[PDB]
């Protein structure tokens, strides 16, 4: 996979947001 | 007893830092091996999400599997699978991950 | 107008400020306001996925490799630190993709 | 430089020895692992077939996998699959994989 | 899973016979 | 009249020609199926990893070769008894035949 040729697939319209995992769990360090 | 490996699918719970909200659950297909993961009780993981908006490190799962939705190949995190309760829902065949692999290893500059 | 590029050490409100290294380019980071980034710890524990930043960088102890994640930077108000040497880049990416089951 | 793994379902070509019979393909599942498999050029693989009739070794694989039909647990057999030209069609959920070994291992009088 | 299960449950219509692979190919040893 | 049970040495026909096998499948399934699931015993043997050798003056000399376990119809081809494998050649062959079909 060439990384430019997928950012050139990107656009605000297939944007996703940070991904909500809720609050730290047990022994994650962030 | 059970421990996440590398191509299993897993329900892994979230519970918002507002504790009046509900939280939930959500699936995420495990990058790193059993090896790791059963003594540290972490593992490597992207975030299945149910709507598929052509985003480019998306990546389909087959029908077969019983997973709606496609994994965010670039959400990869590690996450606590025992705090989080992950229940095993599939395991991916070896092309998933080839593709999650390839697009992850991309992004993070992999040789 | 700062973008986290691929190498920086970067502050990181993740008001309650940590370093952590940013392995994903600003071609990336720019668009997505997301990145891939390790955090730093003051002190080896000695583990195996534990990378040490070289004496006299301005930020101190050490790379967790297997603590990669996603998050987004522009939220957690990101500064630039520093910037690792290429050996401790090429070491954090090693030891993460033969975590991820890269080859 | 396909080598056939564990969990693989395969054609399988077969050849009458009487020229005047017909000889076909068949779907396998296989079950030994491709550091064997790749090495020898032989492998440990339960025949699929398209009969269905409830014998109790049979295995099913889901509707929407691309492979119709049942596993038969117990005819499992060491094969040639280099001569039998060996093409993957699909990857069976360990799922199937785990059922087949269990009564295998049963009718092998597995510790 | 118990032999004994797996036999009562065995009929002469659900018996298959001997899976047809024809020849021997390749190193097969029989 | 005779059913292979697990841990016989049998004679099978190429079916002129008889070559020896270890059995690893029981007598009940056997019986009722026409089935079993046997090794093949060779003469052709050293340090194959799935070799396993069969004590000295049992009736026939070799190795069980267990990665080379079948199904086989053994009505058709005539199944005589041959011996008994010691209990620790049967647990051997079940181990290396375990370990390649990824069992635990």
């Amino acid at each position: 996979y060439d990384l430019a040729a997928l950012l050139a697939e990107m656009t605000p319209e297939n944007l996703h947001g940070e991904t909500d995992w809720g609050a730290l769990e047990g022994r994650e360090e962030w | 007893d059970y421990v996440p490996d590398a191509g299993h699918l897993v329900w892994l719970n979230f519970t918002p830092q507002a504790g009046h909200e509900q939280g939930g659950r959500r699936p995420a297909l495990v990058l790193s091996p059993a090896a790791y993961n059963g003594v540290t009780g972490l593992m490597q993981a992207c975030p299945v999400t149910s709507r598929a908006k052509g985003y480019p490190f998306e990546v389909t799962l087959p029908a077969h599997l019983g997973v709606s939705g496609v994994v965010l190949a670039d959400h990869c995190r590690s996450l606590d699978w025992r705090s989080r309760r992950a229940e095993q829902l599939a395991e991916a065949p070896a092309d998933v991950l080839a593709e999650v692999r390839g697009k992850l290893g991309s992004l993070l500059g992999m040789s």
